[PDB]
């Protein structure tokens, strides 16, 4: 068979505005 | 996901970790996300979880299997005409849902997590409001078009360009996604 | 990961700035004709318009610049200094309507802050509460068209 | 001297780290 396909990364959309954490 | 549509983006491999995967075809990396950025030794573009299925265009993914912890998965669903194909989501992702509201205004998430604004011309056409160049677009095969509630009203599937510059976008409306299904 | 909304302070008062085209604006009435900080000392206002309560300063470090909105949808949503979303009906090119009004409590040093269509693209800027009896059910903003005229 | 400070930003993706 040839190569399997494969998941290089996301894209999420669930996502909401936050407070980027201090640290 | 929507009200406002905002999205991020996360590379979760390399080149070499991609290869050996594609022929191992194990992965045990953890999923999560709508959108997966997909990839084949051949080139690369996106796939789109909506209800518990993850496609993408045929004209990407062929008839491959998708790497996954459990090794390869073979698809559920193979439309050579549809250009679609399906798997079933990959354990840890989120799916979207199709738009049930026929909102003419679609956003296109692009593979740097961009959602960008398109006119729906046509049962599978929209027209950017921003032409952009094709390089952009480059990559975003499979990737969603949500209403403006966040839902799924297609798949991007080709760049509607001319002297380089992309004016409009042909996708796969959810509605061949069912057919799809019904189908085979 | 990259902010495109700063919270900023001033001795006095407490406010927002988005960065939008490399530019980080805010409200006049918030920051002056002030100077931002940075590890290399005090960096000064590329741009002041007095008249629309706009400055803005080179994008600081850890700073996304949002992108403009062109898709001119009036279903806009705006983010407070709290992270809060707040849906707007846009009745005017600098005027909307909280679906849902809040007092002012809520939308309380939020100035300066972003306003969204639906693509999350920059409408406008947050430029002050519009309230009757002290619950805030509208508000003003500087429309990004201002924003890219001045630049 | 009297400058505006950035005391926190907010990332409007959601985007962790
Ligand atoms: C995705 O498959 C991907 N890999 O990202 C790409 C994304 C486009 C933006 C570059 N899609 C394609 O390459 C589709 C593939 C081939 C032709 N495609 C195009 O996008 C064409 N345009 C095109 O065919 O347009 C019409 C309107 C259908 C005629 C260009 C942009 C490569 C010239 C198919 C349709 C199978
Ligand atoms: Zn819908
Ligand atoms: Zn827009």
């Amino acid at each position: 068979k040839k190569g399997s396909v494969v998941i290089v990364g996301r894209i999420v959309l669930s996502g909401k505005p936050a407070i980027i954490p201090k640290k | 996901m929507g009200a406002p549509i905002t999205a991020y983006a996360q590379q979760t491999r390399g080149l070499l970790g991609c290869i050996i995967t594609s022929l191992t075809g194990r992965d045990k990396n953890q999923v999560e996300g709508e959108v997966q950025i997909v990839s084949t030794a051949t080139q690369t573009f996106l796939a789109t979880c909506i209800n518990g299925v993850c496609w993408t265009v045929y004209h990407g993914a062929g008839t491959r299997t998708i790497a996954s912890p459990k090794g390869p998965v073979i698809q559920m669903y193979t439309n050579v005409d549809q250009d679609l194909v399906g798997w079933p989501a990959p354990q840890g992702s989120r799916s979207l849902t199709p738009c049930t509201c026929g909102s003419s205004d679609l956003y296109l998430v692009t593979r740097h997590a961009d959602v960008i604004p398109v006119r729906r011309r046509g049962d599978s056409r929209g027209s950017l409001l921003s032409p952009r160049p094709i390089s952009y677009l480059k990559g975003s095969s499979g990737g969603p078009l949500l209403c403006p509630a966040g839902h799924a009203v297609g798949l991007f599937r080709a760049a509607v360009c001319t002297r380089g510059v992309a004016k409009a976008v042909d996708f796969i409306p959810v509605e061949n996604l069912e057919t799809t299904m019904r189908s085979g």
